[PDB]
């Protein structure tokens, strides 16, 4: 009846604007829409994934990045197992803040979630004004896996969900 | 209008039933 | 507290909500 | 499957009992906290009428101002309205004329409506006798009953005489 052996608890966080529902709508329904509708408080998608034989449920909740919206969105920061910060290749202010998401991570989250760092759309490199050197340094700096993805050329999205819930299975296996 | 009308609590209330509601959905939905 | 979020914000929870509730009694009682 | 689906609705001033008078109908459970109604709701019961299966589609509508914009849309496609005041409250049943002035600006001129005199069973706080329920509804030409929703007094009786009413006006077809 159970139609997964575990289920885990995704967040996604970031400033308005820097693609989180888009790289979600890639993940789970394999698609990508152009057109902006920014998110109201949170909401969450499903998609069921195999890891060492075991089914794995991810649920996946997308918060706002709107400052209207802070206190709604950081409610769901404490039952989270991984967190994936999303950055815009494109913005860098969006880049900038990817330390005060952090803080909020430290704040409000359980001191051993599992976090990863995005930086998304990175098919507009004509665009890009985040070097991707610089945004491993960050990485680095706070020992957080990196990827650059994007939703719209379907880069790095199935590889950052399949790589953040092999590090939260393989922390719960060796505990 | 652009006019700030319902408080935190109120928006709140509503989207966690949405949510719950979703969930409740997509279980019955797969019970086939 | 204090009113922040507009009559089109509210709103549009508040008619996903009831859809989803109206999806749901469906599929429930689709279980004949 | 059913054979009609009848939209009602309950309209009247916040505090008055028209969840609690939802929740006797469709859940015959009735509780003391006030938990305030945003914006709309609705619960759907299915009854048996004359060998019809009848849905009846139950909105509930927040009775603040500031939900107004919100509720009046529910308004154009009634079949059925239940305005309700809570015996207790001389204000909400003052207010009565005016929730039948929205009907008559956002309703059909035909729409069946009934009005409801709720928490009948708190009468050591009693502002407004039965009397002048009968005679205000009996001036619109509307049918009235008294209800509690914590006693479970005429709760079933007005939807099913709402829905019966109804009926018989939709079988003169
Ligand atoms: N070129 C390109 N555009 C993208 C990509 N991802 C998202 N976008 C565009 O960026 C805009 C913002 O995307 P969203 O996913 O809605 O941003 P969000 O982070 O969910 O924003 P909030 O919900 O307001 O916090 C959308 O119009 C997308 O079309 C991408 O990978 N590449
Ligand atoms: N004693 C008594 N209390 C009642 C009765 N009906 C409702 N109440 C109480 O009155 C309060 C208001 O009831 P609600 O049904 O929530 O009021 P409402 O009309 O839906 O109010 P809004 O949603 O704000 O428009 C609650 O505390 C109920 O428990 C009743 O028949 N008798
Ligand atoms: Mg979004
Ligand atoms: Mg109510």
């Amino acid at each position: 009846a159970k139609t997964y052996d575990y289920l885990f608890k995704l967040l996604l966080i970031g400033d308005s604007g820097v693609g989180k529902t888009c790289v979600l709508f890639r993940f789970s329904e394999d698609a990508f829409n152009s057109t902006f509708i920014s998110t109201i408080g949170i909401d969450f998608k499903i998609r069921t994934i195999e890891l060492d034989g075991k089914r794995i449920k991810l649920q996946i909740w997308d918060t706002a990045g709107l400052e209207r919206f802070r206190t709604i969105t950081t409610a769901y920061y404490r039952g989270a197992m991984g967190i994936m910060l999303v950055y815009d290749i494109t913005n860098e202010k969006s880049f900038d803040n990817i330390r005060n998401w952090i803080r909020n991570i430290e704040e409000h989250a359980s001191a051993d979630v599992e976090k990863m760092i995005l930086g998304n759309k990175c098919d507009v490199n004509d665009k890009r004004q985040v070097s991707k050197e610089r945004g491993e340094k960050l990485a680095l700096d706070y020992g957080i896996k990196f990827m650059e993805t994007s939703a719209k050329a379907n880069i790095n999205v199935e590889n950052a969900f399949f790589t953040l819930a092999r590090d939260i299975k393989a922390k719960m296996d060796k505990k | 209008h652009n006019r700030p009308r319902f408080t935190l609590q109120e928006l709140r209330d509503v989207l966690q039933e949405r949510n719950k509601l979703k969930s409740q959905l997509l279980v019955v939905q797969e019970e086939l």
